[PDB]
């Protein structure tokens, strides 16, 4: 349809529109017009991405500011889905306006997911792919070939072919998803990664993940190209704190330090050989360093620093090199003694938690390393590695971790902690000491975003309660609200099971993980629900270890044998490729009617973007509250920091963290309003967490289902499925849950 | 073993002193009833 | 083949045990037979490779495969992979030449 | 030269209480028993093959770092910093001069570490301690 807001015409790509979608678009427009940030919670069963794209695109194409759009999701599959939705919307707009309006919309990702080189795309890790692509595109090979054609160094045809054409003619006008972009770039022998990286500054809407906006290692270069007045959308942003925390966290192991020593020795030998044969490079680098130049002024735009900036751009010192690490040999000795200090600190016999200030003071006492020279470690190492002609950097890969740790610890002092644990795994014959540098404040990484961008939309399907997010991340919202879906008939049945058919309490507490009664009760619940579930059944476990142990117990008891008769069994595995193939097999089994059951981890890879709708997702078994590991030093320190700073109780934060993932898994069942499912939360502890669930799930959770039994839940599930299998009366949803153009006009007239 | 432990060397033995050493009413049915004492 | 953890105490049969390594090789061959590029919609490898320079805090032992005192795998992941491969093989066998 | 005294070959297995000390003069590992037996009466030549530098018992100390080269460099750094000790305010905030001074100190430390100009560098240290 094509309807009108107060002054903004918006073209919806469907003849029908939901009242929730209309209200959501109105609220988003109000937020954009008034300026500031907002928090929106939309039900998972109502089109959210389509409404967001429609309203934002109409806003940008109608108003004269023509503000660009930045879309930030949590996963690459979500980027693909958003790009597909954008392509559909643009197709509708092109069919309605009579012409293809000037528009360019691209996604952005790493080299591993966009490489077409037959010899570089066959790697199992992205770091190696990046290193090889740098070897083929840094310009060293091109310069060597220019000076001497006989040089055996080879180039990348995809990268070379781009120089022939201009940036504005890289791709035709339109929206390019990853699949279409790969097909086009394969047909024309071009590099999609470089196409996107060079067209970000020109696209109307750019779609990427939260890492490309929060992680300073890859965020600075991309952010330097986007506009300052663009709209910012955070889709599925309920789990943004974890990303913000992991952005500025490092872990060092004994193997890492042992490899760093070897890397330092190799660097010293390389410096010696280059000193013997070609020293003018060292002299030139030293001369440039003396004036006060940095990596920005030394490195060309074509090349990149060896060590990614681990701190935010605003926290980098703008002064010249201190002088202690101005020379190659002096810097090498400094780095070597830093590594030795780390090694001698890795010998503690009990957990030690210390602040960066204390660590720096002890360093300055035992050795003579000052804070300022430490702050420049990564930058100096990047310049040195660039100038030493180190085409093979396998030996030097280790020094990156040391540089990152040094530049972080010497940079930040508040909201950061250093934990040294003699036992990385308590269940180990020999000690394996580990040093973790952890960020406790989740607002440090996101402050620059909230200050640089004026209007920020934070939208999600299971972001509740909305009051904590402004508390946890220091930002203020003009409005924060959640929508209640105006269902004509109940389509999803949420229930909580606190005990088994034997009336014995059931829980997923780790200390009682290996309990015959609880394990057998869970297995009986699984079998009974699988017997009645038509096509698909997703089970989410609190942790992978718990899933493994309980599955082994079920295998011994023979419950899996009973499940096999009715459905195939697919299990999530650590290997990402194997998990993806398992997902494909599960979808095929659900489509062909064979019936399948998928076991996964509530905090795993499936729950962070894979969506089960219609035939794929019918019943969701949340086996226990996905509580984090309480006996974790990092989590305990974060809880203490939050209690002291934001006045958030440890129990409250833990319950919020678990309920957030439970709701995340729950919300992957509905796409439209014609989809239905049964959502069983199997734990005695959910009975008091109804107020903590999202509003649209709490409203559907009845008081009689707060504490049920397995048999009674099976009966309710059978009745609910039988009821939902009947044809819906069109009049029951003609104008109460689905609105036509006339109904929308009537709503606008009544409201006005 | 005590001397070996005192010198910090693990002793692979123990002191042997520490080894703790460790009117029936009806009779026409006689010879018929098996003793199902336990289950 | 039943997807049960093998116990070292169990004696087994001498004749049949000769084929265990051949079964390992056959499992590798079947893994290659089943492996193929996956659609970007449900491509989980791309999710982890989206940012190849992610360095944070290593996951707790509850988020990693079970291990024993000696540090080697406990073997419970093997049965999971076995059942997963069984389901995949059945589904693939459905899509035959016929 | 892994876990036993090179002189008396006292293995840690047979001597769990063995503790190895180091001497800055030559940085040669030696056990406390050997130190006591060889240097109790007075100074004597180092008990090593190829080392003829005398040392005193009072100079022995416990090794901090596991790398002898870094230990040597850090000890020489301590000796240098005990003489060349200045702050940013010493140059009235002149960062260029402070950086040049730091570079000179690092060069002196490197020369002492690698024996480039031992006599001249030591004479310069002796003069600067006076001034
Ligand atoms: S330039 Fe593009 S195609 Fe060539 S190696 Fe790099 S990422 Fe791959
Ligand atoms: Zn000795
Ligand atoms: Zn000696």
């Amino acid at each position: 349809m094509k309807f009108y807001i107060d002054d903004l015409p918006v073209l919806f790509p469907y003849p029908k529109i939901y009242p929730e979608q209309y209200n959501y678009m109105c609220d988003i427009k109000k937020t954009l017009d008034v300026g500031g940030n907002s928090i929106l919670e939309m039900p998972s069963g109502t089109g959210k991405t389509v409404s967001l794209l429609s309203l934002t695109i109409a806003y940008q194409m109608h108003y004269p500011e023509h503000r660009k759009i930045i879309y930030c999701s949590r996963t690459m599959s979500e980027i693909e889905k958003a790009l597909v939705e954008l392509e559909n919307l643009m197709d509708y707009r092109t069919k309605e306006l009579g012409y293809q309006e000037d528009f360019r919309g691209l996604g952005l990702t790493s080299r591993k997911n966009l490489c077409l080189h037959p010899e570089v795309s066959k790697e199992r890790k992205g770091t190696v792919v990046d290193e090889k692509c740098r070897r083929m595109t840094n310009g060293q090979a091109k310069r060597k070939l220019e000076e001497d054609p006989e040089a055996n160094v080879e180039l990348c045809e995809y990268h070379e072919n781009l120089y022939n054409i201009e940036v504005e003619d890289y791709l035709p006008k339109g929206v390019f998803s990853f699949e279409k972009l790969l097909k086009y770039c394969e047909e024309k022998t071009l590099c999609p990664y470089f196409i996107v990286r060079r067209m970000i500054s020109l696209c109307n809407i750019i779609i990427y993940s939260y890492h490309y906006l929060l992680d300073p290692k890859i965020a600075e270069r991309v952010s330097n190209e986007v506009s300052k007045d663009s709209i910012v959308i955070f889709d599925e942003a309920h789990n943004i704190d974890n990303v913000c925390i992991e952005s500025l966290s490092l872990d060092l192991t004994t193997d890492a330090l042992r490899r760093a020593t070897r890397g330092a020795n190799a660097l010293d030998e390389r410096i010696s050989e280059v000193r013997k044969v070609d020293s003018q490079k060292l002299q030139d680098e030293y001369e440039k360093l003396v004036q006060g130049l940095h990596s920005a002024d030394i490195l060309t735009d074509q090349e990149e620093p060896f060590v990614e900036t681990p701190v935010l751009p605003q926290d980098l010192l703008t002064e010249a090199i201190p002088g202690n690490i101005r020379r190659a040999e002096h810097f090498v000795s400094f780095l070597k003694r830093l590594i030795e200090y780390l090694k001698t600190r890795m010998k503690v016999l009990h957990v030690i938690s210390e602040t960066p200030k204390s660590f720096l003071q002890h360093l300055k006492q035992l050795t003579f390393i000052e804070r300022k020279p430490l702050r420049f470690c990564s930058e100096r190492l990047s310049l040195l590695v660039r100038t030493l002609e180190v085409t093979e950097v396998e030996d030097f890969t280790a020094l990156k971790d040391i540089a990152t740790f040094a530049t972080l610890i010497s940079t930040y002092e508040e909201g950061f902690l250093l934990i040294i644990e003699p036992y990385e795994i308590e269940n180990a014959a020999v000690p394996n000491p580990i040093m973790r540098f952890t960020c406790l404040d989740a607002s440090i990484a996101i402050k620059p975003v909230f200050e640089r961008f004026s209007s920020v939309i934070i939208t999600s399907g299971t972001i509740s309660p909305l009051d904590m997010y402004p508390r946890m991340l220091n930002f203020k919202t003009v409005l924060q609200k959640s929508y209640a879906m105006t269902l004509a008939k109940k389509s999803f049945l949420p229930m909580i099971i606190t005990k088994g058919s034997d009336q014995v309490a059931i829980s997923s507490r780790f200390e009682i993980r290996n309990d015959p009664s609880i394990v057998r009760n869970y297995g009986s619940m699984l079998v009974e629900f699988a017997k009645i579930t038509p096509d698909g059944m997703v089970v989410f476990f609190p942790s992978y270890l718990y899933m493994e142990s309980i599955v082994s117990m079920w295998q011994t008891m023979g419950i899996l044998d009973e499940v096999w008769k009715h459905k195939l069994i697919l299990v999530e595995t650590p290997d990402a490729q194997e998990t993806s193939l398992a997902l494909e097999t599960y979808r095929k089994a659900c489509s062909n009617g064979r019936g399948a059951i998928l076991l996964s981890v509530a905090r795993g890879k499936v729950s962070e973007g894979i969506d089960f709708d219609h035939q794929y997702g019918r019943t969701v078994l949340m086996i226990g509250i996905p509580f984090q590991y309480t006996e974790s030093r990092i989590l305990k320190a974060r809880l203490e920091f939050m209690r002291e700073n934001y006045r958030i109780r440890e129990n409250d934060f833990l319950s919020f963290d678990a309920m957030r993932h439970a709701a995340q898994c729950l919300g992957r069942v509905l796409r439209g309003k014609d989809d239905y499912g049964v959502m069983v939360l199997a734990d005695r502890r959910f009975s008091r967490k109804r107020s903590q669930l999202p509003k649209w799930i709490a409203q559907g959770l009845s008081d009689a289902d707060l504490n049920l039994s397995t048999d009674m839940a099976i009966s309710n599930t059978k009745q609910f499925l039988r009821t939902m299998a009947q044809p819906t009366d069109p009049k029951d949803q003609e104008g109460v849950s689905v609105w036509s153009y006339e109904d929308l006009i009537k709503h606008q007239n009544s409201r006005k | 073993p005590r001397k070996l432990q005192d010198l910090g060397l693990k002793p692979a033995s123990v002191d042997p002193a520490t080894i703790k050493r460790q009117k029936i009413t009806n009779t026409h049915m006689t010879g018929i009833l098996k003793d199902y004492s336990h289950r | 083949l039943r997807g049960e953890k093998i116990m070292q105490n169990d004696r087994g049969d001498v004749i049949i045990d000769r084929y265990l390594t051949l079964d390992q090789e056959f499992d590798r061959k079947d893994d290659d037979m089943l492996l193929h590029p996956v659609k970007k919609i449900i491509d989980l490898d791309g999710n982890i490779q989206d940012d190849p320079v992610v360095r944070g805090n290593r996951p707790d032992f509850t988020m990693q495969p079970g291990v024993d005192i000696n540090g080697n795998s406990d073997g419970t992941v093997d049965i999971l992979k076995g059942m997963n491969r069984l389901s995949e093989k059945m589904i693939m066998a459905l899509k035959n030449e016929y | 030269n892994k876990d036993m005294c090179p002189i008396c070959k006292t293995d840690r297995y047979l001597s769990p209480d063995v503790k190895f000390l180091v001497n800055p003069e030559c940085y040669h590992r030696i056990c406390e028993s050997c130190v006591d037996r060889i240097f109790s009466l007075g100074p004597a030549q180092c008990p090593y093959k190829g080392c003829d530098k005398i040392l005193r018992k009072n100079k022995f100390k416990t090794q901090i770092f596991d790398d002898v080269e870094v230990e040597k460099e850090v000890d020489i750094r301590k000796r240098v910093f005990n003489v060349f000790n200045k702050t940013i305010d010493d140059f009235n905030g002149d960062l260029v001069e402070y950086n040049k001074y730091l570079e000179e100190v690092e060069d002196i430390i490197y020369k002492l570490d690698h024996g480039i100009d031992v006599a001249k560098t030591e004479e310069k240290l002796r003069t600067y301690e006076e001034l």
